[PDB]
């Protein structure tokens, strides 16, 4: 009953009496599970169809973004193709893909790996895909700001919880570069080489 | 009198539209004048 | 009027907008002088209107000169072909004929030069990446875990998509930027890659 | 947001040219002008006849 292929993302939904976990992975499906009652598979099963209409293709979701400010109602999902789909849980209907992000001009060259939103401002969320991560507003299909290009690929990028202006992206070249928009939008605040080996992921304490 | 008929086709105008139609109508009006010189022949002060 | 509506919001913000707001106001101030239109009313006999036009002509040139400076500063500030192109689309209908147009020609060669660096960077990255993919070495270009043979085709597509995104935008540029020898050289490099 | 509105105008611009401008548009206008000229020529002959 478990979703096929390796799990891509695992997050805990904080809006419940008992902790619940939402899992998005490479089968193009997205599932919500109950920790207290695993029972017969996940409570909700959703397949990430892209483009709606009569053409349906299942694309695996590599990134899941959930925030308290956003609330339980909105879930942010990043597909293998490069588009971002938002699924809204409804009591009336099991799942709704309310918004499709960058369907035409925001498609990433490579699959989106990390989707995150600044703690200070919920409306602005940045998705790190392929060479350059992009920042999108809540109601705009296209990305508000595209930042440069980077060596190799960016495995993961996360907003600073303490300061909304600066967000850190770690490249697959083993170099981590901090982007600060408070002083200069045009260039990286600083670049540091953590190790020769590629950096698979970056997590910032809260 | 021929020019007066041409003038009426212009004097009558209520200053609404007209140019989008008058421009097309200008070529035939010009043609009538060309014909007028030939018909008269002995018309004095033709240059004037 | 279109210039006032523009909200580029790129790189440095507010100070550029304040300068743009003053320029829009400057145009309104000229309209108030000309806008008042004491007498005038485009009389063919009156030559007073012609004198006002010459004074108005200088004001438009002053407005255009300021726009060229702000536009040039913004292009340098973005530092990316995609960012610079987005600014051009906003001012696409705001070009003031020959005044702004002369500045645009200088901007086009700089944009072409930037694409040369991206093409060379992609190619250099491609060559280092290609050897690892063939031998299926660790820390390979293919993202996360995927079929190795299937992944190489997907990886090639991502590199190919990045290279061709600018070409569609480049074909958009007018004034025969295609004729420019430098533009032709970059196209040859793109075809080889 | 402004760029999307500008992008929308460009799509409309292709439609305005395709609709307003058509093949042999001038030829159709010329035929109408020729018909007006022939009618005017007949009227001028009648005007000449009265004196």
């Amino acid at each position: 009953n478990s979703h096929y292929e390796p799990v891509t993302h695992f997050h805990w939904l904080m809006s419940k009496t008992g902790s619940e976990c939402v899992t998005t992975s490479t089968d193009g499906k997205v599932m919500w599970w109950d920790t207290r009652k695993f029972e017969a598979g996940p409570v909700e099963k959703l397949n990430i169809i892209e483009g709606l209409g009569e053409n349906e293709e299942i694309i695996g979701g590599t990134a899941l973004e959930y925030n308290v400010e956003a609330g339980p109602s909105k879930f942010l999902i990043g597909t293998e193709s490069g588009s971002i789909l938002t699924a809204n849980k409804k009591l009336k209907k099991p799942v709704e893909i309310t918004t499709r992000y960058g369907l035409d001009q925001g498609r990433h060259l490579g699959p989106v790996y990390s989707i995150n939103r600044s703690n200070q401002n919920p409306k602005y969320f940045l998705s790190v895909g392929d060479w350059s991560c992009k920042i999108w507003v809540e109601d705009l299909k296209t990305p508000i700001i595209r930042t440069k290009y980077h060596g190799s690929y960016l495995s993961d990028g996360c907003w600073s919880p303490t300061r909304s202006g600066a967000f850190f992206l770690v490249r697959r070249d083993g170099w981590m570069d901090v982007w600060d928009y408070y002083y200069r939008q045009n260039e990286i605040a600083f670049s540091h080489k953590v190790s020769d080996s590629p950096l698979t992921c970056i997590k910032i304490n809260q | 009198l021929f020019t007066l008929k041409d003038l009426f086709s212009k004097l009558q105008e209520s200053q609404p539209s007209d140019f989008p139609t008058l421009y097309e109508l200008f070529i035939p009006i010009m043609h009538t004048i060309l014909l007028i010189y030939n018909k008269s022949k002995t018309y004095n002060q033709p240059p004037r | 009027n279109k210039l006032e509506k523009i909200e580029l919001g790129g790189t440095k913000g507010k100070t550029l907008t304040e300068s743009i707001a003053q320029i829009f106001k400057e145009f309104e101030e000229a309209v108030q002088a000309f806008t008042s239109v004491s007498y005038d009313i485009m009389n063919i006999a009156e030559k007073k209107f012609d004198d006002d036009f010459y004074e108005f002509r200088s004001k438009i040139k002053e407005l255009e000169r300021r726009l060229a400076s702000v536009i040039t500063q913004g292009f340098d500030d973005y530092d990316t072909i995609y960012g610079r192109f987005k600014l051009l689309d906003n001012f696409e209908g705001l070009l003031t004929r020959p005044i702004i147009a002369d500045e645009l020609e200088k901007k086009h060669i700089v944009l072409l030069e930037m694409y040369k660096q991206d093409l060379k960077q992609v190619q250099s990255i491609f060559l280092e990446g290609k050897q690892f993919v063939d031998s299926m070495h660790e820390n390979a270009p293919l993202f996360l875990n995927m079929p190795p043979i299937a992944g190489a085709l997907t990886w090639c597509k991502s590199l190919r998509d990045r290279i061709q995104e600018p070409i569609e935008k480049l074909a958009q540029l007018g004034q025969g930027i295609t004729e420019r020898e430098e533009y032709k050289d970059v196209q040859k490099l793109y075809t080889s890659i | 947001k402004n760029l999307e509105t500008i992008k929308k105008q460009q799509e409309l611009a292709k439609r305005q040219v395709q609709k307003d401008m058509g093949s042999q548009k001038e030829k159709w206008e010329k035929k109408k002008l020729e018909m007006i000229e022939t009618a005017e020529a007949s009227f001028h002959e009648n005007l000449a006849k009265n004196p």
